[PDB]
RNA sequence: CAACUCACGGCAUCCAGGAAUGAAGGAGGGUAGUUCGGGGGAGAACGUACUGGUGCGUCAGAGGUGAAAUUCUUAGACCGCACCAAGACGAACUACAGCGAAGGCAUUCUUCAAGGAUACCUUCCUCAAUCAAGAACCAAAGUGUGGGGAUCGAAGAUGAUUAGAGACCAUUGUAGUCCACACUGCAAACGAUGACACCCAUGAAUUGGGGAGUUUUUGGUCGUAGGCGUGGUCGGGCUUGAUUAUUAUUUUUCAUCCCGUUCCUCGUCUCGCCAAUGAAUAUUAAAUUUACGUGCAUAUUCUUUUUGGUCUUCGUU
């Protein structure tokens, strides 16, 4: 069930069986890491650069080829983002609402929302200040 | 002259149809009342006053509007609800008697 | 210091020995379908009707009820037609249908941010469930300030009915009904069924999304036989970058910017010889699934024209 709303959703991915690459690739472990690096220097989170790797050179799975996956390759060269993509995100949403009640005083269903949004900003905040990914000095607002 | 013509139609069940809704979408509607306005506005704007009522009396503009519409979804019916002025030329003499020709 | 088989040595030297279990029928975050909907806010228009007014006609009743009366009229009521004003609302279509956490939400176009489902060999790797305290939201009626005031209408008034009627019924009528900004947190706020997760029999139906699939990897000679694309060499242009130039000491002066083949190196595609997935004489929970057809289908526009050329009307021969 969802977190802070209901719904149940059942879209999903599952990867196969096999954990070994295809037969067909010519390339290996070298030519995609350089390919990774390459097109996180245009500002790429590591969503869009997998989502790109799949649709024209045919690496799924970077972890099964490359023996390690996207985040940890971009921490080791420190292209790395400081404050992590997941919740960046939110934060992003969040501020956009709030411009939009700046002039929108007698919208309703916005600020139920909003409420929703900045509960779920804290609790991740607190799992990357009880796992070491943040200051202790973090705040939201 | 300026105008408004209402219009109204309805669905139309398929002629294999075993299902008992005949409801649209929300975009399917839509595009109808589009491409409704534009050929009600392109006809009637090259086309001037006696020239354009004889359309609808007639029922002209009934044929040429369905006959697009129909595979954006079906129609059952078009129709001319109501036709009105709004705003008119100012009076003259000769325009007038010129559209009767002869009086008897 | 350069040169300099190889070694010692020097170099804020580099990459690889997968260097860190898996990716939950848990949560979160992405990307897309102009996705999906009476979900929410703002703006611009539209529709009849009720009520009032104005103009044009008619002439004596009209309202109302079981029966009446209260009520309005020759100062023209009521009725008919045309038009204007103001406020509220959005019929039928409207459903054992849709959306929202509930309370709730129906004209159209434009616009502003949101949310759910589905699709994925995307990303992250337990970030979750439930819940004293605390916080936000909440039908209608009520309270305050200002605005609006068409309709209906508590309180009140009048007329009836009744033994009585300060009740149901009729005509009226203030608060209220509407809006903005604050207050209140009292519903048969109901499915009288707390939230989250698992197992579980049947036939039709409905709303939203997505899908409907069957010869591959090519290995070895990699074998230039051909083609395609990229970087180099002259050439062409270029006040290209250093730069004579720019005063015509213009004399350049070169690898080069923009173009540039028959040259060398690299990538890839085409072509090729061989090799790779098709041998029944007997069947215990099955080795391979239907169908794949109908009905609709844009000349889809405005032109200003200007040089000829068919015509026409004046002078004059």
């Amino acid at each position: 069930v969802r977190m802070q709303g209901v719904g149940h959703g059942k879209s999903a991915s599952s990867l196969p069986f096999c954990r070994t690459p295809p037969s067909w690739l010519k390339i290996a472990s070298r030519d995609v890491i350089d390919a990774v690096c390459k097109l996180a220097k245009k500002g790429l989170t590591p969503s869009r650069i997998g989502m790109q790797l799949r649709d024209s050179m045919g690496i799924a799975q970077v972890k099964n080829v490359t023996g390690r996956k996207i985040l940890r390759i971009l921490k080791h060269k420190g292209m790395a983002p400081e404050i992590p993509e997941d919740l960046y995100c939110l934060i992003k949403r969040a501020t956009e609402m709030r411009k939009h009640l700046e002039r929108n005083t007698k919208d309703r269903d916005t600020k139920f929302r909003l409420i929703l949004v900045e509960s779920r900003i804290h609790r991740l905040a607190r799992y990357y200040k009880r796992v070491k990914q943040l200051p202790p000095t973090w705040k939201y607002e | 002259y300026t105008l408004r013509l209402f219009v109204i139609a309805f669905t139309k069940k398929q002629s294999n149809q075993l299902s008992k809704n005949c409801y649209a979408k929300t975009r399917l509607v839509k595009w109808v009342r589009h491409r409704i306005t534009n050929l009600i506005r392109q006809r009637l704007s090259k086309v001037n006053i006696n020239e354009a009522v004889t359309l609808l009396t007639r029922n002209i503009l009934r044929d040429r509007l369905a006959k697009r519409c129909n595979p954006i979804v079906p129609l059952r019916d078009l129709r001319i609800r109501k036709v009105k002025v709004v705003r008119t030329p100012r009076f003259d003499a000769q325009a007038l008697l010129n559209a009767h020709g002869e009086i008897p």
